[PDB]
């Protein structure tokens, strides 16, 4: 395939399975990730390493509960304290209910988790579909709204009424 | 020091709402002295929890340290653990803690749970001195909130949801084991004699049931053995501890250079007296094996061992099965060739 044996790549070869903890085979009808695109995700947290929160962001961001099943929550793993209640905190923004029924099953308590604060700052979010939310509070407060207004809960209590 | 402690009363028992996981659960509990006598227990049991004399006892053996099973023989076990427990009227005697093969016996419930009506009777036992919350629970005759979400640098183990009802024993001591074995023993012979239904003279059946293990599950299981009415017991071979080794002890029954499994003091500590003496009663030995041998069921191995086991005649047994509601059981088993029925 090269210049006989005089002239070699095996030096570069085995440079590169000296580094082999970032290197993936994917071997068809075999033990693990008969899956191309289980193959390339999985390798992507493996290969970031980061701590578990980052991989349950990046699972979040891809909208992929099942990497996150199989891969994040797994036999001890040692979440810092207040990431799930923000990893919550980011699905119920995203509007991720398979992530949030992840996390509502591995630990993480509604009661617990809901403030008055975190309340206020779910409704004034931007990441999410096309609501008409702020034209019922316009309509309420009869207009004479200032530009990047917080809605308060006492507005909600208001247009609930 | 020698266990000079307050013999004060006990100030926690109620219900315990688990916040947590998708599930809600109630659990009655309370707590008392490990020196309880088992008749009281079984009083406070029956009238004041308001459960029917059980038709079936199934023990739950298993290691303390949290181990892993493989994939297609845990959900066998569970599946079959579950119809048994729920064909038959039936308590399951578990450690409580959600450690070791308590978090198997719990996924299997909370697999059970999410797919057919009805409840199981699950008992845990479990000492008070490891619970992550010794607070949080004192509120005698109300409900308290429980959160099921663990920290591993807490050094305790938090109590396992899915279970109907808790026995708390304490000793006084606090972060350490030991504070149930005999309770739980004392309990078992109590309801063992306790009279069933039927004017035969037949008590409630025990079986015990062996996953993973450890130095002292063979003491257990030589204990159990040993009493004057023999308990027989269902080991499993995939579990890797010495319920694997004692299913390969099973094989070639009545080798001693193979017990070399850097498992305990080299070879000059071994247990190896005990183990040789349960396979002398290997009479009442079960072992389950997925393909290899017959009983792939796990409900059927642990009621076939109720028949065999019981030592009993014709007759009694098809009480047992009618007592069950198990037709399959009577067919297979009961109504064979040759029975000479009275």
């Amino acid at each position: 395939y090269t210049r006989t044996q005089a002239q070699h790549l095996f030096i570069i070869l085995m440079e590169c399975m000296k580094k082999k903890e970032l290197i993936t085979v994917f071997r068809m009808g075999s033990e693990g990730h008969q899956d191309i695109d289980l193959a390339i995700l999985t390798a992507l947290l493996k290969g970031a390493n980061a701590s578990a929160p980052d991989q349950l962001s990046l699972a979040l961001a891809w909208n992929r509960v099942d990497i996150a099943r199989s891969q994040i929550f797994i036999y001890g793993q040692q979440w810092p304290v207040g990431s799930l209640e923000q990893a919550m905190l980011d699905a119920l923004v995203l509007d991720r209910v398979d992530f949030v029924k992840l996390l509502i099953e591995n630990g993480v308590s509604m009661h617990r988790f809901l403030t008055i604060s975190r309340l206020e700052e779910l409704y004034n979010t931007r990441h999410g579909p096309s609501n008409t939310l702020y034209h019922l509070v316009r309509d309420v407060k009869k207009g004479n709204l200032p530009p990047d207004y917080r809605i308060s809960l006492i507005d909600i209590g208001l247009v609930i009424e | 020091i020698s266990k000079h402690t307050q013999l004060s009363p006990t100030d926690a028992f109620g219900t315990i709402e688990f916040q947590g996981g998708g599930h809600s659960n109630k659990a009655m509990y309370v707590r008392v002295s490990f020196d309880t006598k088992p008749d009281l227990l079984l009083h406070l049991m029956t009238k004041e929890w308001q459960l029917e004399l059980p038709k079936l006892l199934i023990s739950v053996h298993g290691g303390l340290q949290n181990f892993e099973l493989q994939p297609k023989l845990k959900q066998v076990f569970g599946k079959g653990l579950i119809k048994a427990a729920m064909t038959t009227g039936a308590w399951i005697f578990t450690g409580g803690v959600n450690t070791g093969v308590i978090r198997h016996v719990g996924d299997a419930l909370k697999d059970h749970a999410s797919k057919s009506r009805g409840k199981i009777c699950t008992i845990g036992i479990a000492p008070w001195g490891i619970v992550e919350n010794q607070e949080d629970l004192i509120g005698r005759d109300v409900v308290r909130p429980y959160q099921t979400m663990s920290n591993p640098m807490s050094k305790l183990t938090v109590l396992n949801s899915m279970h109907s009802h808790f026995i708390l024993a304490d000793n006084g001591t606090t972060g350490k084991y030991g504070a149930e074995v005999k309770l739980r023993r004392q309990l078992e012979k109590h309801i063992s004699l306790q009279k069933i239904n039927t004017r035969i003279g037949q008590g409630v059946p025990v079986v015990a049931l062996i996953v993973e293990g450890g130095p002292n599950v063979i003491s257990i299981v030589l204990e159990y053995l040993r009493d004057t009415p023999p308990v027989p017991v269902v080991v499993c071979d995939g579990s890797g501890r010495a319920s694997d080794i004692l299913a390969f002890g099973h094989k070639y029954s009545e080798v001693t250079i193979q017990k070399t499994f850097t498992y305990t003091r080299t070879q000059a500590q071994h247990l190896f007296i005990i183990l040789m003496e349960c396979m002398k009663k290997k009479e009442l030995i079960t072992v389950f094996r997925m393909g290899s041998e017959g009983h792939q069921d796990i409900d059927l191995a642990i009621l076939t061992a109720l028949l065999k086991g019981a030592n009993a005649s014709a007759p009694d047994q098809l009480s047992l099965a009618l007592a069950w509601n198990r037709v399959d059981i009577a067919r297979s088993q009961i109504f064979i060739y040759g029975q000479q029925w009275p």
